[PDB]
Formats: structure tokens, C-alpha cells, sequence
């Protein structure tokens, strides 16, 4: 039908999604790589 | 385990309910907070099986 | 055995034209189940509203 326009596009945004998803769980990895060493 | 049969299901059916229930409710899109409820449970499956 | 038991009772209901017997009931074709509502990709931003 009529869709509300967006500065972003799905593939855009989702990737943007997905970049901001993995980069917090490499961010959680690191941290727990860091624990259980010191 | 390939024998398994992976399919919907009642709770499944319950769980959507609510969602229809609660998004009526608050004037807020069904679908669109499915899409936030899976961009989440990929993060929460990462993080399961990472760990 | 299942595959025979449904193939001897599909014969059984076919043979009987005048009682009605509710059937399964699929789509038409491969396409969204309210084309009103949403499309095959979804925004994550919203349909209609922000
Ligand atoms: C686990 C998943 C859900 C990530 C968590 C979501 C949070 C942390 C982040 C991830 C991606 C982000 C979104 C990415 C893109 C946009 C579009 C922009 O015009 C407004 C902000 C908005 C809507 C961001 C809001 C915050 C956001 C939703």
C-alpha cells in the first residue's frame, strides 16, 4: 500500500542493525576475555 | 539432530496473542516489535551459545 | 500403515458425495496474507507510524 518514507532504507538499516549487534557482542567477548585472566 | 521437526506451536500462538494484545493496546505496530523481537533473541542466542 | 489408513479413509469420504466433510484448506498462491497491512520485507522503523 502507502509506506511512511525512511531516511534508511531495510537493507541500510538492518545492516546498520547487524554492525551495531555484532559489534556489542565482540564487546561482551572482549570484557569476558579479559575476566578469568587477572 | 536432523530428526527433529521444527514447527509452530500453542505457547508459541499464546505468546503472539499477547504481543496483538499489548500492541492494540498501546497503538504500536504487531509485526514491527517481532522484528525488534528477533534482532534481540539474535543477540541472546550469540550469547548463549558463545558462552 | 498411516499412509494406508489415510489413503482406505480419503476413498471413504470420496466415495460419499452427498454428506459434507470439512477439507483441508490452503492459499492460493504465495502471497502475503493481508497485502493491506504489509509487504515480503518489513521495516524495522514501522509500516505507517514511526
Ligand atoms: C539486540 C538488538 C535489538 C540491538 C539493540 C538495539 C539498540 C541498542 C540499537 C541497535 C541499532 C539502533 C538503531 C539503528 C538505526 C536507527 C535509525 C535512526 O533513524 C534512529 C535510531 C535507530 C532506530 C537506532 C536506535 C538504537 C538501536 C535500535
Amino acid at each position: 500500500r502507502v509506506q511512511l518514507a525512511h531516511h534508511f532504507s531495510e537493507p541500510e538499516i538492518t545492516l546498520i542493525i547487524f554492525g551495531v549487534m555484532a559489534g556489542v557482542i565482540g564487546t561482551i567477548l572482549l570484557i569476558s576475555y579479559g575476566i578469568r585472566r587477572l | 539432530q536432523p530428526l527433529l521437526v521444527v514447527g509452530f506451536s500453542g505457547p508459541l500462538l499464546v505468546f503472539e496473542e499477547a504481543f496483538f494484545s499489548f500492541c492494540e493496546t498501546n497503538g504500536l505496530e504487531y509485526i514491527v516489535g517481532r522484528v525488534w523481537i528477533g534482532f534481540w533473541l539474535i543477540l541472546l542466542v550469540v550469547l548463549v551459545v558463545a558462552f | 500403515g498411516v499412509p494406508i489408513s489415510i489413503l482406505i479413509m480419503v476413498l471413504v469420504d470420496f466415495f460419499i458425495q452427498d454428506t459434507y466433510t470439512q477439507k483441508l484448506s490452503v492459499p492460493d498462491g504465495f502471497k502475503v496474507s493481508n497485502s493491506s497491512a504489509r509487504g515480503w520485507v518489513i521495516h524495522p522503523l514501522g509500516l505507517r507510524s514511526e
